[PDB]
């Protein structure tokens, strides 16, 4: 399974195969930090108005 | 196409021979394999079977340890030619645990209390690793300082170079990261490295106790009130210090409880009728249940404070002053001198046995005891 | 065509209640009442303080 | 007079009457209820002058009164507060399974069905050396006796008189009577008194006393169902035969109904009730007074037995056994705890529950709700302990 994100303010993120993301223990590299960068496009969307 | 079984190995070293001798190269590569394996019969069982190899052990899940089993039933199952279950290699929640006496995990008829199990450093033997490669179960309980064949001193925290030893962490039996080969390159250890088979011979200390998890209970007492560790990691103190204790105890015992019973007199200040055991003994009775045997020929501990308590009111009898032997106990405690139950208690006063002080008092215990329970 | 509901895709993404009793296990589903559907019981019942 | 080791309360009283000279009805009733009446009045009341009626466990509620008049004979006997106490039979706090009514001896309880209420015989062969009515005669699994060659003990009917020493005081001779100096499997029947013995391999020959009276009557009620025909040696004498290959016959008997179930099969498995197939085997193991494995033998057997049968049908698309439904009060017998504790375990999530209940109501102890698979799973992964 593949699976692709885009957003409204320009960025693109991939997960080659979602198969092997647990909930609990540490993602491969490279997946860990998109993990990060999408984490902190939402916590502002979250947050701050407008 | 199975390995070579042992008996005294742990179930994470049999799971890395296994998939060494089926042509895998690293042991990801092989749990990818199995758990999708396992999604062709059983999905609740699949996702109840974790890819790395730290988290493998059953004592690590707390309510999916269901499932888990289950699994590894399917794990000998599917692997051909299967007498034997891998069940008996692995740590489980022990029932002991109720009333958090303490945590502890159980294996195969022995409780180990949870807080001798290694966790980030897996010391090894050499003189062991040439003749037979596995890794044996007993290295991961701290008592177990010193090997109990080839001399064994000195057993190391970190082979060579700069790096310290944990064969889970870097998924390796023979090698360690920075290359170096496991294998290549005081007397009294000897007397808690004997900890693996007991084996003891005759001898005079009060550890000469034939039962395992006994044994074990007697350390985890001693650790919690002498070798406290406010100060310092306990690599190996007890060696040193647990060996005498038992051994000067005839008296040990006595000066111990002695000094406390005299001290609290100094200290008495309220009138003694209205303090109390506690408030002398220090709960030393509750600690008492902390050993997982019950009847008074393995319970050693209980044993002599029955010894000095009965001597103590003994010489303490009733008069018109409140003395030594008038404070006060619960059902419960008299329950635990008296080696019965509460509601036994409870009908001992019903019926007359002994009377209510509003709640027993020591004097009262102690000669009921004396009196009846023989 | 074929689709799947929207509520259907937000509980998906919502489960992820792991605080009580000290134990991990898998997250629930985030509700008033801590309810647990598959074992038919109720985490943080009004009786537990919770 | 001193006590014997292993004498009877009525015994030691009818020596120190006789001792004392008190040989007479009229004295007995004296020397006996009316000096404890001038102690206190209540000593007295609660003291009925009939030998058979003199012990607890043939008392109702003011047992705390009779022990009263036991502890005045303490200090005119110049004795301690529980020498007379020791060995005196009373209520057990243990029902011994099913609410039996079960009698505590000084750390043994024996059922209450077991008591050898009439007809008490004896063994010349020891009354000569020291006469006294002795204790293990008062138990209805005691034929014969260990020693003096063996054989049985002397029986009722003396001479053409029924006797006992109860309605009739004497120990060497009763009534009419004169001086009483009047098949190789009871000897070993024999031994309730005590057990003695080594190389013990059948699952009867170890353990306490306590134990080894569950067993027997548990083999009784589940075999020997005929009607009492007080053939109270006979009856009994086979139990250790039967158990010498136990431990491969039990599951035979298991597998059996397992079969003859299951052709008569009408509902789809997974709404049956577990009792349907095993017609209460676990509420039997409820006999044996101990709660843990390693002792109650019976029970460790019954799950060695489930165990593998869970283990040799895995879950697939079709129901089949292992699927039946448990009621809450069997989950806590195949757990070893009490009830409680199962809705404590349940309330965390340690395990499902398979039926919905209708609101505004309450699923009972008796309704039949969880897994077998479930449990036995549960159980092996953390239940276990050093027993």
């Amino acid at each position: 399974t593949k699976i692709e994100i885009k957003t409204s303010l320009g960025s693109t993120y991939h997960i080659p195969d979602a198969r092997r993301l647990s909930w609990s223990g540490d993602w491969p590299e490279l997946e860990q930090k998109q993990l990060e960068q999408l984490t902190s496009e939402m916590a502002k969307a979250l947050s701050q108005p407008d | 196409v199975r390995p070579e079984p042992f008996a005294d190995e742990a179930l994470e070293s049999y799971f890395l021979r296994l998939s060494q001798e089926n042509g895998f190269e690293r042991y990801r590569i092989f749990s990818g394999s199995v758990q999708d394996w396992l999604h062709t019969t059983d999905h609740a069982a699949a996702g109840a079977f974790p890819l790395e190899l730290s988290r493998l052990n059953i004592f690590h899940a707390s309510r999916s340890s269901g499932l888990r089993v289950r699994a590894l039933q399917l794990v000998d199952r599917l692997t051909d030619g299967a007498p034997f279950r891998l069940l008996q290699l692995a740590l489980c929640h022990s029932a002991i645990s109720f009333g958090n006496h303490y945590k502890a995990v159980h294996r195969s008829g022995v409780d180990i209390p949870l807080s001798f199990i290694r966790v980030h450093q897996i010391p090894c033997c050499p003189d062991c690793l040439r003749e037979s490669a596995y890794v044996r179960q007993c290295w991961h309980f701290k008592p177990y300082v010193g090997c109990h064949r080839h001399g064994g001193r000195l057993i190391y925290s970190c082979p060579a170079c700069g790096e310290s030893l944990n064969y889970l962490a870097s998924e390796s039996i023979n090698h360690c990261q920075c290359g170096f080969d496991l294998r290549t390159a005081p007397d009294e250890i000897q007397l808690s490295a004997l900890a693996y088979g007991c084996s003891f011979e005759s001898s005079n200390p009060l550890l000469a106790i034939g039962s395992l998890s006994a044994r074990f209970g007697a350390l985890y007492w001693y650790q919690q009130r002498y070798l406290s560790d406010h100060e310092a990691v306990r690599d190996d103190r007890a060696l040193t210090k647990a060996i005498g204790h038992f051994t000067a105890w005839p008296d040990a015992f006595w000066r111990e409880l002695q000094q406390m019973v005299d001290d609290a007199l100094v200290r008495q200040t309220k009138p003694l009728n209205h303090t109390d055991f506690v408030d002398v003994f220090g709960s030393v009775v509750a600690d008492c249940r902390q050993i997982p045997m019950r009847n008074t020929g393995q319970n050693f501990i209980l044993k002599n404070l029955i010894g000095f308590l009965t001597d103590l009111v003994a010489r303490h009898p009733q008069c018109r002053v409140a003395n030594v032997g008038d404070l006060l106990l619960s059902a419960v405690d008299a329950a635990t001198l008296l080696s019965t139950s509460v509601e036994q208690v409870r009908r001992l006063h019903h019926e007359g046995f002994l009377p209510l002080s509003i709640v027993f008092h020591l004097r009262h215990v102690v000669e009921l005891r004396q009196a009846r329970m023989q | 065509a074929a689709c799947i509901n929207p509520q259907k895709i937000g509980a998906a993404l919502q489960k992820i209640d792991d605080w009580w009793a000290n134990d991990a296990d898998l997250p629930l589903r985030v509700h008033e009442y801590g309810a647990n559907h598959e074992a038919l019981t109720a985490l943080r019942h009004p009786a537990t303080g919770q």
